């Protein structure tokens, strides 16, 4: 059993925690945030997006008891103080959004942890891994990134399309749910001015490196994709809209067949396939990081096509964070 | 001296009246068999999206009175039964979404309409997009025209500029679109569009558009070279097109930006606008332009493969264009 | 087993259906609406508020196969044409919103059903029944109403408060989720002008007969309660805000104790009790028709107090419709 | 003219700034926040709730130029360092939410300003003034509070109802728009757990001091009113739901006539009156701090009634901040 500590009990930290309860290979033994245990318990117990926690949570002696399992609670701002080895933590899920370089993430190892999974794209050259794309490329590195939710949606789809038909070039839009970085009303975001505008009132353009990052986890695609985002007033679930030019001519039906074969084969559990008349809420709780929407896509011609793929940005990504933890521990 | 009649006092009909008031275009009558004069006063006076009507709205003797101007109210189901004759045979803005074809819309002509503008795509009526192909209007042969869709009015002016300067080889469009009256508050029945029945405020909803294809009708060189789709999202007004196109001539993003600016400052003033600000959708609520190019939201992969972004107030921007078109059509009477 | 036909496969119809799958005393044998079987299957399978249907749904020969069992699908606009007898229907859940008088609802008995439960307040003198208030007053009547969702929340609470302390007078507000009667953008609602305004944009004052109706199920409270509603931009879950004047002086701790005792006692499964820091999404899927929110309420003094009680207007009400169906079939 | 400086260019800061441009007695000469001039220009020009700024805004060199007028922009975290006198500021609108005691707010006076209006209820003994309630009780104090948006709504109404009929006791609910203190998705709010929950997903119960604070501005009502709030997914505009017991019997027609008379009389511009079928967006931009909704209210009897009053929590309050600025410097 791999012992894990979560740093940052936010959306990802809490959905990772819930995804881990269902696994036999992983145990959450410690959580760090900036909160009291009782508050931590409340945040686990109740979720606006994913419903109430399925099981028992209690607080005793300043720590959590989840389904009879004791969990260490700490409130250290500085990862260096976390004393991970005092709870026997093998891997830390780094989910604060603050520590996305080797120098910052490494503090966890300093604090006694063996390895670190960043729950976001690395801001330096920390290697990124996306299940279905390049888990097999992992080389025992002690600090890794699971990339972004969007790359996790795009990469597995882009690979299938590339392997079968060859992507000449592609432009991506993700229509993306509201997240924690955003604001309830027009407020300060000097980093990202559009991002400060009231989340529930607006369609909000956003820049993203997710399409570019696909070139990192699939180097055959380096320089061939880029894109952007629109943030919209939904609480969860997002969608990739991929416009690609193909080397080999392919009917939309042949594309569907290729994606389906991969969903049932090599990409199973990663890439999903549907032909139903689905909308975003139909993927709330979805574990697959990319679900191809066959009816939504459109071809201009045999070589120019718009492809649509859904992802629960919280649940899919959180599950693959756990997959990455398992994989680097093998 | 144009006189207008409005059929259907909905989002488009009410805001078409608003724009008419703003421009001094005389609306002589409104027909809507589902809204009585008193109820019309209420619906026009208060607007969740565009604010209270800035002026006065009263009912008097079965008439709608706006800024002291009396508007006859009709309550007829059928276009051919509306007494357009009794109010001086106006141009008719057909904004019900029910009478779309030349044949259906021509019912207004029978009862005295001089011309009809369908505030939507039509299976057969000529599409006219201000700034793009309005000169296509032939008063000698066209009594029923279409002002196209809101999305087409966004996409076409941009497409024209890009195609003329650089050549569009092919393009695929997405519009991220505000919800409308055809949608549902909670999952409900939409027999002809299952996704469109799902709760409008809970969901991103993939949706079909013919706007990108319709651009190939108003710009014939682009026929067969564009298609696309839509996502309906939980906003009440304002939409955005996201156009991914391959260009024939190499074009830096600076060249693209300069072409749009020039068109915006010159021949497409009031239709196509250009911004470099960090805007969001609410920044265009109440904007009169058909298309506001968002220079900083767009992205190029190379000099031939670019994603362009343009905003549009699908309600009020489109209503401005309905009014612009009827005024243009009136200017063409022989 | 009790054989049920559902007329109107809407929010209530479909949630009644789901809730019936978890009961052994009740089986749905037929569904009527104005829709093809394949669309009905889709509407059942996917739900924006309550997620994917737990189980199997397929269309076979123009009928539904749900968890292995064949459900007849019809599309008759006139209930009298329903041939409920052909599928041996015992009770019709009348959930269209269109047939809320004896005269209209009786068309189902004409069509071969034995009894009818209106899933809304009756517009005539058709008796209303609210679990925890007056189910035991049912007197073999063939057509009944399950009242409104709000009365189902208010009555149980009001009975507990009145039985213990004596309500002198009370005024109620319900802050209520958006429903199917509302409009996405400002549109025509000639019977209720406010109700036509964009549901997601507005707080919308609305009229309710729910507080008066409490007087009908609990005659001792007749003329003692009235109220109204605000409709707000949430898709489900509503809350009662009850301001009562008490005959007998009662501390808030005593009010808490009385509600808790009824929740664990004679009103178990109807009235619930919480002291947690809950919000509306925490009751999405709630079966209890009235969940007392201990920390949200506030007393001015021992005789003047504001009580808060949550309800899932869809799920709570739907479960109680089935409860009423089972009760009248005893 | 009265020279004004704004501390905190947030929702209130910015909306105060907009309302000041319409006034001949008041000129804003300086603003302080943690923002660059260009960003401040951006935040002023574009507003999700209130639309584009009616006027010109430029950053020249330089140098915030609004409507031809130079505005000093500073970025001092600490109010003591402000140097208000250097630009000749008489009064400071203190709109950060951080400096709501005499101790903290007095830093503006030591920084060269003459007086301070806090744009929220004071956390100490700093006197509060509500226009239409107790402006005339101002006695030359150098630091005052304009109370809260909700108090500004309830106080004027309470006064009219109390003056005419005698309020024995009342309980208030505000159904309130989301604000800057809330979160887009379930996030940390350690002092208010409920208020951390996804703003756009939930009806969120909330404590309030607004009804008790009425007893401060109208001492005759001390200990006679309390209440609470429900935060709902609207970006702006809130409504007061006041349940009152009256000493002197009053028909609803006499209540209406009394409110209308005060609205046309001594409380003109403060208290409004409507009989239209209004909803919340109809008051977006409303200058009156309390608009009585005649049709929405309901009476159980001549002594027990529920009254409904609207307020634009942003605009109404901001206008009254300026009215208080004007009053204290008369
Ligand atoms: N939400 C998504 O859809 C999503 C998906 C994939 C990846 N991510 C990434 O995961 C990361 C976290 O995202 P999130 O949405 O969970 O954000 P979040 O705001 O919900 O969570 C951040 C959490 O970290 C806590 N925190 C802040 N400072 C801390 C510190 N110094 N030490 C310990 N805890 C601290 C906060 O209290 C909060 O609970 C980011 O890198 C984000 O980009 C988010
Ligand atoms: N809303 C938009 O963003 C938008 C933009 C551009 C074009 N349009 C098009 O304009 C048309 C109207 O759209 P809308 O949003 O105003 O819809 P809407 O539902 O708001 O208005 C339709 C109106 O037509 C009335 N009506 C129905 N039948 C009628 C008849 N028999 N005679 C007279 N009136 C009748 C209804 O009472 C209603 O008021 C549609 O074709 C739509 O596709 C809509
Ligand atoms: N939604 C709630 O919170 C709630 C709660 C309690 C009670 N109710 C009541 O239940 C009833 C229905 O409510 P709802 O929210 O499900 O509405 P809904 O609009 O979701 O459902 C109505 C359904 O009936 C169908 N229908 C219309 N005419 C029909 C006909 N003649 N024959 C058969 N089907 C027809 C419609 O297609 C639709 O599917 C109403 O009386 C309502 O007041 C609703
Ligand atoms: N928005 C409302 O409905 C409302 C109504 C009445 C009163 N108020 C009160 O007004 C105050 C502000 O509310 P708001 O809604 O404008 O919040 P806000 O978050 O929109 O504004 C706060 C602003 O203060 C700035 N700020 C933070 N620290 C600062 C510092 N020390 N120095 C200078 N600026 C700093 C922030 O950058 C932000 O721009 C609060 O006391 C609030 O309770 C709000």
């Amino acid at each position: 059993t791999i012992k894990v500590g979560i740093n940052g009990f936010g959306r990802i930290g809490r959905i990772v925690f819930r995804a881990a309860q269902k696994r036999s290979d992983i145990e959450i033994v410690a959580i760090n945030d900036l909160l009291d245990a009782d508050y931590m318990a409340y945040m686990l117990k109740y979720d606006s997006t994913h419903g109430r926690f399925d099981g028992t949570v209690e607080v005793k002696d300043g720590h959590l008891i989840v389904n009879g399992k004791k969990i260490r609670v700490t409130a250290e701002r500085d990862p260096a103080n976390l004393k991970w080895d005092e709870v026997g933590v093998d891997v830390v899920a780094e989910a604060t959004g603050l520590f996305l370089t080797d120098e910052t993430a490494r503090k966890h190892i300093t604090a006694g942890a063996k390895k670190v999974v960043m729950t976001g794209p690395s801001k330096d050259n920390t290697p990124m891994f996306v299940k279905g794309a390049n888990f097999d490329k992992y080389a025992g590195q002690d600090i890794v990134s699971n990339a972004s939710c969007t790359t996790n949606c795009l990469a597995p789809l882009a690979k299938v399309i590339n392997d079968n038909f060859g992507i000449i070039e592609g432009l991506m839009t993700t229509v993306h749910a509201t997240t924690a970085t955003q604001k309830t009303v027009d407020g300060p975001s000097h980093k990202d001015w559009r991002g400060g505008r009231g989340a529930s009132q607006n369609i909000i353009p956003s820049s993203t490196g997710a399409a570019k990052a696909v070139g990192k986890v699939l180097p055959e695609l380096n320089g061939k994709l880029t894109g952007m985002a629109f943030r919209v007033p939904t609480p969860n679930v997002s969608v990739v809209d991929l416009t690609v030019r193909l080397e080999k001519a392919a009917t939309y039906e042949q594309i569907k067949a290729a994606v389906k074969a991969a969903a049932e084969g090599e990409m199973k559990g990663v890439l999903g396939y549907t032909e139903d008349d689905v909308v975003s809420t139909d993927f709330n709780g979805e574990v697959c990081t990319s679900v191809f929407d066959a009816k939504a896509g459109i071809a201009l011609n045999d070589n120019f096509v718009k492809l649509v793929s859904w992802y629960d940005n919280e649940t899919g990504y959180s599950n693959k964070v756990l997959d990455l933890i398992a994989h680097i521990s093998k | 001296m144009v006189k207008v009649g409005i059929n259907g006092f909905g989002r488009i009909g009410r805001l078409v009246l608003r724009v008419c008031m703003e421009k001094g275009v005389r609306v002589v009558a409104v027909n809507d068999p589902f809204i009585d004069p008193e109820y019309m006063v209420y619906m026009f006076k208060y607007d969740s999206t565009h604010g209270r009507y800035k002026g006065t709205v009263e009912h008097k003797n079965g008439r709608l009175v706006v800024d002291n101007l009396e508007i006859n109210v009709f309550q007829c189901k059928e276009p051919k039964e509306i007494p357009w004759s009794s109010v001086g045979n106006p141009y008719v803005v057909e904004a019900t979404g029910v009478y779309l074809s030349i044949e259906a819309a021509s019912g207004h002509i029978s009862s005295g309409a001089r011309r009809v503008i369908v505030t939507a795509p039509s299976p057969d009526a000529p599409m006219l997009v201000m700034g793009v192909n309005e000169k296509d209007y032939n008063p000698g042969s066209m009594t029923v025209v279409s002002n196209a869709s809101c999305t087409t009015n966004c996409l076409a002016p941009l497409a024209k500029v890009i195609h003329e300067r650089f050549g569009i080889v092919e393009g695929l469009m997405t519009t991220v679109h505000a919800y409308t009256a055809t949608q549902k508050t909670v999952d409900g029945p939409s027999k002809k569009d299952w996704r469109g029945g799902r709760g409008a405020h809970q969901n991103i909803i993939p949706s079909s558009t013919g706007a990108a294809k319709a651009v190939g009708k108003v710009i014939p060189e682009l026929n067969g070279k564009l298609t696309g789709m839509a996502f309906r999202v939980p906003t009440p007004n304002v939409s955005v097109v996201d156009l991914t196109c391959r260009l024939a001539q190499p074009a830096s993003y600076t060249a693209i930006k300069e072409a749009v600016k020039a068109a915006a400052k010159g021949p497409m003033a009031g239709i196509l606008a250009y911004t470099e600000d960090q805007v969001v959708s609410t920044d265009f609520n109440g904007d009169s332009h058909s298309s506001i190019f968002d220079a900083k939201a767009g992205i190029a992969l190379n000099d031939n493969f670019v994603k362009l972004v343009s905003w549009y107030d699908n309600e009020y921007g489109y209503s401005h264009r309905v009014v612009d078109l009827l005024r243009y059509m009136f200017s063409r009477e022989k």
